[PDB]
RNA sequence: CUUUAAAUCCUUUAACGAGGAUCCAUUGGAGGGCAAGUCUGGUGCCAGCAGCCGCGGUAAUUCCAGCUCCAAUAGCGUAUA
């Protein structure tokens, strides 16, 4: 049978990574409208302010 | 301060010379004849062949007529009457010091199945021996380096759950009809 | 003694001249950059030919250090003025049939 | 033995505690300055720094020149010359480098053509020279 | 030339070939009694220096 | 609409001299910035 | 900085080509009191003085530089000082009119070692009509 | 299923699971000590090898790469006491 490459070891890993990236993509598609994320707010200016 | 043993030993022996011609040759001999592996059995079968030559070196340095020395004389001779390799005619404390390797392999589990007639090379016979076929007494063995006793030597046959002993079908028989019946039909 | 082929520099070589002789297998020359090198002897030259003083060498450079560095063969008076000639030694550069005054 | 009594034994100890403390090897391993003086300090391996690269010539009857590097080490602080083991193996290391150094087998003496020299370059940048000899292992950046 | 200290010269410049099929093993069983049988059934003891099993000579 | 937020992320700056080049693990993440700034003096080049 | 000017003070000499002026010469031996004019280069204390057509017999050590008797250290092109000119010991004096004369171009005796003083760090003091200088010097020297 | 405070480890047992059975065994050497090629190609006292003798000079039984072979084998080589 020839359903992957001579070795395994670099082959092996290709379902790993799309099973994570269709996790990635799922959890991009599944998602909720109201009570999101604490925002980040920034403080910056000039010395002695 | 743990329940613990610590308590091990080497088996094998390492020789002295690294590189020479014959003992390289009666070496390779006796693995190519026998059906060994390698040389680390080989080695630790003469390990065990100089401590019983330790052994009868010492009590034969004791004197005569010491309880001592008739006590582990008459251990030492029933043990190698009790494996099967001594004949029970040479009942002497100093016919220990003339036997040789291939004495103490000829009382193996390999070479024993061998010559029973069951199986066909040596080297079949290892893998047969290896591969959960063959029981001692209503008891499977999975190894080839096995002492077989004198009373266990007319109790070797072939496993009950083996399919050449009477059981069911290997796993490519039952492939094959698999196939026979998916190819037919 | 057969005219040889004369040979340029490639990446490594310099034009050097020998002004004070050291013993024990080793040589001192002056290269025409203006610093100090330390030579050393081939060992396709032990002794096949005989380095002397005030003369064109012609010396391999070192990378990892611009201290030590090794001789590679020897241009005695005809390739050397032929290649005076050329224009690679500038005009500060005396041989003058081995004069010692400098 | 030569003085041979029965009720004797003490001179007898006492001159084979001499004529032992009179030798070359028990004398090296039984004294404080053959300790001392080594420059690993009584270790098999020890890190240092390269800081210098330089070639040394070799005897005699042969006739090469070897590349060698000066080390200073971490845990006494003087400068030792090192070899590289292998062939193209200079250009696998720079200065302001961390290596691992180690003798060449003859209890700290020189071995073959290279004089001065009595240890030997084994790991560098916490990576096997051997690997990056053979292509096993790529260089760090 | 180049230079004379330039390390890695042979290394360098030196040719590149692959490698071929690959072999078997027996794991010492007939792997080296091959080569006993060669050197007892089929080399004959010749009167002179030696007669190695790899002299491709 | 300020009772469903899991509290405020804040970030604190610098903004001295040789600091004000260190804002790329500073600004690039930060949403909403606040700038102080002191009407004795008014604009800054950093600031700018 | 100021320590390796400090020590390096006497190892580093400036280059200087300098034009001699006519009758103007007071002293001639013991010590070489001449009223020069700068017309290359900047003149220090410690500057040798050479001849380059008298196959580079050198002059002496100079002792200081004077603008119409007043110390000044630096001298730049195009100025008329006066500087007053040691023997150095362990060689002979020197005289004027004999030894050398008012037709003769004045350098500065400088070395392949002050050179490459200059070289490493003085990047701020040596300029480009300097490094000219630096090149007729090693031209006019027989050092490369 | 069993073990176990509860699992995991071992053993038993269903259904899977091998043809170049790619389900691919490396580690050091091949002048002497010291098992093992007067093989092929390349640089040719250079690069380097070498515990010790010694190999390298444009015919290398020792360097650098391919083929074969020997040593021990899931193990082998180096430095230190």
């Amino acid at each position: 049978d020839s359903d992957d490459d001579r070795t395994k070891e670099e082959r092996a890993y290709d379902k790993a990574k799309r099973r994570i990236e269709k996790r990635r993509l799922e959890h991009s598609k599944n998602v909720n409208t109201e009570k999101l994320r604490a925002p980040v707010i920034c403080v910056l200016g000039h010395v002695d302010t | 301060p743990v329940a613990r043993s610590w308590v091990c030993r080497k088996t094998y022996v390492t020789p002295r010379r690294p590189f020479e011609k014959s003992r390289l040759d009666q070496e390779l001999k006796l693995i190519g004849e026998y059906g060994l592996r390698n040389k680390r059995e080989v080695w630790r079968v003469k390990f065990t062949l100089a401590k019983i030559r330790k052994a009868a070196r010492e009590l034969l340095t004791l004197d005569e007529k010491d309880p001592r020395r008739l006590f582990e004389g008459n251990a030492l001779l029933r043990r190698l009457v009790r494996i099967g390799v001594l004949d029970e005619g040479k009942m002497k404390l100093d016919y220990i010091l003339g036997l040789k390797i291939e004495d103490f392999l000829e009382r193996r589990l390999q070479t024993q199945v061998f010559k029973l007639g069951l199986a066909k090379s040596i080297h079949h016979a290892r893998v047969l021996i290896r591969q959960r076929h063959i029981r001692v007494r209503k008891q499977v063995v999975n190894i080839p380096s096995f002492i077989v006793r004198l009373d266990s030597q007319k109790h070797i046959d072939f496993s009950l759950r083996s399919p050449y002993g009477g059981g069911r079908p290997g796993r490519v028989k039952r492939k094959n009809a698999k196939k026979g019946q998916g190819g037919a039909g | 003694s057969e005219k040889r082929e004369l040979v340029f520099k490639e990446d490594g070589q310099e034009y050097a001249q020998v002004i004070k002789m050291l013993g024990n297998g080793r040589l001192e020359a002056m290269c025409f950059d203006g610093v100090k090198r330390l030579c050393h002897i081939r060992g396709k030259l032990r002794k096949k030919v005989w380095i002397n003083t005030s003369d064109i060498i012609l010396v391999g450079l070192r990378d990892y250090q611009d201290n030590k560095a090794d001789v590679i063969l020897k241009y005695n008076a005809d390739e050397a003025r032929s290649l005076k000639a050329y224009g690679e030694l500038p005009e500060h550069a005396k041989i003058n049939e081995t004069d010692t005054f400098g | 033995g030569k003085c041979r009594g029965l009720r004797t034994a003490r001179k007898l100890r006492s001159h084979r505690r001499d004529q032992k403390w009179h030798d070359k090897q028990y004398k090296k391993a039984h004294l404080g300055t053959a300790l001392k003086a080594n420059p690993f300090g009584g270790a098999s391996h020890a890190k240092g720094i390269v800081l210098e690269k330089v070639g040394v010539e070799a005897k005699q009857p042969n006739s090469a020149i070897r590349k060698c590097v000066r080390v200073q080490l971490i845990k006494n602080g003087k400068k030792i010359t090192a070899f590289v083991p292998n062939d193209g193996c200079l250009n696998f290391i720079e200065e302001n480098d961390e290596v691992l150094v180690a003798g060449f087998g003859r209890k700290g003496h020189a071995v073959g053509d290279i004089p001065g020299v009595r240890f030997k370059v084994v790991k560098v940048a916490n990576v096997s020279l051997l690997a990056l000899y053979k292509g096993k292992k790529e260089r760090p950046r | 030339h180049g230079s004379l200290a330039r390390v890695g010269k042979v290394r360098g410049q030196t040719l590149k070939v692959a490698k071929q099929e690959k072999k078997k093993k027996r794991t010492g069983r007939a792997k080296r009694r091959m080569q006993y049988n060669r050197r007892f059934v089929n080399v004959v003891p010749t009167f002179g220096k030696k007669k190695g099993p790899n002299a491709n000579s | 609409e300020n009772v469903r937020i899991p509290g405020m992320l804040i970030i604190d700056t610098p903004g001295h001299e040789s600091f004000s080049n260190l804002r790329n693990r500073g600004s690039s993440l930060c949403d909403i910035a606040i700038l102080v700034v002191d009407i004795m003096h008014g604009l800054e080049p950093q600031t700018i | 900085k100021k320590q390796k000017q400090e020590e390096f003070k006497h190892i580093a000499v400036f280059p200087c080509k300098m034009k001699i002026l006519p009758q103007y010469i007071f002293n001639s031996r013991d010590p070489i009191v001449m009223g020069v004019t700068v017309e290359a280069g900047q003149v220090k204390q410690g500057t040798p003085m050479c001849v380059p057509s008298k196959n580079f017999v050198d002059i002496g050590i100079v002792t200081s530089i004077e603008v119409n008797h007043k110390q000044v250290d630096v001298a730049k092109k195009g100025q008329e000082v006066c500087v007053k000119i040691e023997p150095i010991p362990g060689e002979s004096p020197k005289m004027f009119g004999r030894h050398f004369e008012a037709t003769d171009i004045l350098v500065s005796k400088i070395s392949r070692q002050s050179i490459d003083a200059l070289k490493d760090w003085f990047r701020d003091e040596m300029q480009k009509s300097d490094w000219q200088l630096i090149v007729e010097l090693k031209k006019v020297f027989e050092i490369i």
